[PDB]
């Protein structure tokens, strides 16, 4: 259940960590390949930049 | 009295059993000012239940 | 009036409506055939067709 | 010995290739796999029956 929410008014967007926390787009992550396979379109539009 | 129309009581169904359906009553606003269109999943042609 | 109904007969009309509802939903359920899930959305579940 | 590798079965098989991902094959998936194995062995030993 990785879920993205656009940060409005300048705040960075967040993503739903496994433990419930929301984290910005930086650092070191760990995916299963199934996530990217499930959302190949919506993910790269968000992450490639 | 001598021969009556026999009923047909064994009939089969193949689709999914249901009688209540969800219908849209007011269209959303997928282009708007506050939230970019890349947020919504309709922009990616994703099929939702 | 084509857009009017007598209020003193809503009960009779609703009883007939419920009877037709039940009479319509009197079918058996066919076994069609399934298919393994080749994508990672489910844990390899079997899906109808 | 081969079909015990890509499905759950009580046959003791020494279970080498596990780091390679795969799904628990159902009847139809295992049947297609067994068909490919069959036709391969027939082609190798020059059989037609």
């Amino acid at each position: 259940d990785c879920r993205i929410s656009f940060g409005m008014n300048g705040a960075a967007p967040m993503i739903r960590d496994e433990t419930g926390m929301m984290v910005p787009f930086e650092g070191n992550w760990i995916f299963p390949l199934a996530l990217w396979q499930m959302n190949t379109r919506y993910f790269n539009q968000q992450f490639d930049a | 009295l001598l021969h009556a129309d026999t009923p047909r009581l064994v009939t089969w169904d193949a689709g999914l059993c249901t009688s209540f359906k969800i219908v849209p009553i007011v269209p959303a606003q997928v282009p708007q000012d506050v939230l970019a269109y890349t947020f919504f999943t309709s922009s990616y042609a994703i099929q939702s239940p | 009036s084509v857009r009017g109904a007598n209020p003193l007969m809503f009960r009779a009309n609703v009883l007939h409506m419920l009877l037709e509802f039940v009479l319509d939903n009197l079918y058996l359920n066919r076994h069609t055939g399934f298919s393994q899930d080749h994508t990672p959305f489910t844990e390899g579940a079997n899906l109808r067709s | 010995t081969l079909v015990a590798q890509i499905s759950e079965t009580q046959y003791p098989v020494d279970r080498y290739l596990d780091w390679i991902p795969s799904l628990r094959a159902s009847a139809a998936t295992a049947a297609t796999f067994a068909e490919w194995v069959n036709t391969s062995m027939k082609t190798a030993f020059d059989l037609s029956d």
